[PDB]
């Protein structure tokens, strides 16, 4: 959810809830946002419709996810690169210099 | 029960199993 | 349906007086008229109150009924005041102003209207596309 | 039920004078209109009084009650001042004026019937997708 | 078509009395007028009501019926008032005023016909390029 | 309880004269029907005072108390002036006109009533969930 | 006490005179209703004075202290004019418009009861929890 | 709780609260905010209701 | 009516590294890309791919 486009009309609620019409109106709703975009444009009537988007941001969620990894690697007992399997976290060293926390602990 | 736990995440079967092959 | 036609021309007549005296045709007339508007699914029990409820406003909206002999020109405009002489005098005017712009609004019969449909179903339309 | 209907047309005669000269079976009308809006749970104890609050509501909202020869154009429009010649002269208006077009704030039996349900559960709706 | 101009005729003159002195080649006219704006398969089944609708509305917009022996110069002016010395005085005013400068919110017909639409198929317009 | 009610009935009374005319039941009948809003824990040892203004309050809210013989018309309207011919003339106003539409501060009762509770409890509620 | 009522009686005649023909009784009442709100620490040495303005201003809010003959109509609508065919002619008019909607502004009585408040506490609440 | 989305209607405190009404509309919201998102728009009544994140 | 594109890389790149964490293998065998970490000798860092084909 970043995006949200709202669709107002008029008369909206003047409706069987099961008939034909909300059958129509849902029809060519997903028809219109079907074919939207960048380089296509909807016709809206004036005084009785609008059209408007609402959005959000994504700002510092990675980070987070990281902080959280970085708990459970704390809390397990064990070196980050084991559980994390993935190098480069830290700059390129000898070899075993970061893995000797680990072998001291299986010794 | 740990089994399912266990079965389920892969981080805990890593964890668990990761000192005992090592040694 | 036709027992339905006779409960709501009932229905309106118990609520407002002075209705029986206008022939039945005209008042059958109208709740079929009113029976396009009115849903039933949501209304339920209450349908044929909600008909005679709905029938009333769209006969009192601003003046529809009228009579046999109305002139033709008093669809367009009203009489503000008379006066005969020096025998009596008369001034008339509207019985209420609504600020908004919006049908239902107008006639107490619309007001209790809507307030049913609130509290039966609600006012809103939520959709998304299929 | 049926002794609530007696019971509640009795707490608006009690209320209200000059009521009691109306017929009987239009009270029980206007009492069974108003019972689909109120609802008795919230209210527990003050059924009956909440009922004939809501009930003298609905029959005094615009003008409602009338009466059995009242005509019909009456319904529409009202008499603003009226005088014969030179016996006697009158005028007439409004009661009350309400800024916000909102319909339970017309009249002082709605206020009260407002504030009784705001005292006994509120005016709020709080809720959550199931 | 024949027979719906016949079966609009006659619910027009069902839902407005005294339009039945109207000579039948007018309203055949006004019908007529009437069915270029109308649509019919949206309507359907109401088909014959929502045109009457319309050509009511068309006819009471601001005074077009008149008469046969109405003067030229009353189509763009009225009389707001007259008086025959001490005999009788008599004063006129409009029937409604809509704030929004929108037509089809002038008269009852007129909204009646955009609710009706409103609750078959809707006010809106949403298109996208071929 | 039962001498509350005495009590009460004798301290509106007491504030207001000419109130002593009116039969007892209608007194007991409007102190009860107070007695559903004024809380009695806030209040504590001014109960009785309390209920006497809120009694008053509600019996002069919009005029409600009337009488037995007033016309039932008279409910949703007011005479603004009177004259017999060439006798005597009479025009008629409102009390107050209250900017906010509140209750509660279209009486000089309502308005102790207000100052007292601020006084002794508050207006507020400041609330957490549980 | 009981002197203290005393005092505050003979206080509220000096300062206003032609209340010396109202009875004793109603001015013990309206003194003890006063006494409800005004506080006595803040006040001290002029509690007295203090007592009878605010006494003053409960019997002069917006016409309470009325009389015993005193019609219940008055109670909620006032006189604007009255005449007397050839004879007399009189117009009648408010005292003062307060642009605020706040009470103790409305009579002098309240206002220098505000500013002696003022004076000696001060009008302001500053708090802070427990 | 990073965002919210406030949905307000006209009427929507004169239902009794435990009767089927609350019932279809509690499953409506969550039918609605189960299948919005990104690409997907909601139907709202002008003059009635709005929408607000 | 604009909007805007920010911290979409980012995130997908999170959830692949979600991904590798989970797979049990190197990240260079999974994303096939070097360039990641800073130019090294070589075998550096596969050595833990080797202890664990090993």
């Amino acid at each position: 959810r970043k995006q949200q486009a709202v669709w107002k009309v008029k008369g909206l609620a003047e409706m069987c809830d099961d008939d034909d019409a909300q059958y129509a109106a849902r029809l060519r709703l997903a028809q219109v946002d079907d074919n939207s975009g960048v380089g296509r444009a909807i016709g809206i009537d004036a005084e009785t419709e609008e059209y408007d988007v609402l959005n959000s941001d994504i700002s510092g969620v990675p980070e987070f996810l990281s902080s959280k990894m970085d708990r459970i690697v704390s809390l397990s007992g064990i070196h980050e690169i084991i559980i994390k399997n993935k190098n480069v976290g830290g700059v390129s060293a000898s070899q075993n210099t970061a893995l000797e926390t680990f072998y001291k602990l299986v010794d | 029960h740990v089994g399912s736990f266990y079965n389920d995440n892969a981080t805990a079967k890593r964890i668990v199993d990761v000192i005992p092959e090592e040694m | 349906n036709q027992e339905t036609l006779i409960a709501v021309v009932e229905q309106m007549r118990k609520l407002v007086p002075a209705l029986r005296k206008v022939p039945d045709e005209t008042l059958y007339a109208w709740v079929e008229m009113a029976e396009l508007f009115v849903c039933q699914k949501t209304f339920k029990d209450a349908y044929v109150k909600a008909l005679a409820l709905y029938a009333l406003h769209l006969a009192f909206l601003d003046g529809a009924l009228k009579g046999e002999d109305e002139d033709l020109e008093s669809y367009s405009r009203r009489v503000t005041s008379f006066s005969l002489s020096g025998e009596f005098s008369q001034t008339f005017g509207e019985v209420t102003k609504n600020q908004s712009g919006d049908m239902m609004l107008s006639t107490p019969w619309g007001k209790m209207f809507e307030q049913l449909k609130a509290r039966r179903r609600g006012r809103f339309a939520l959709m998304t596309g299929l």
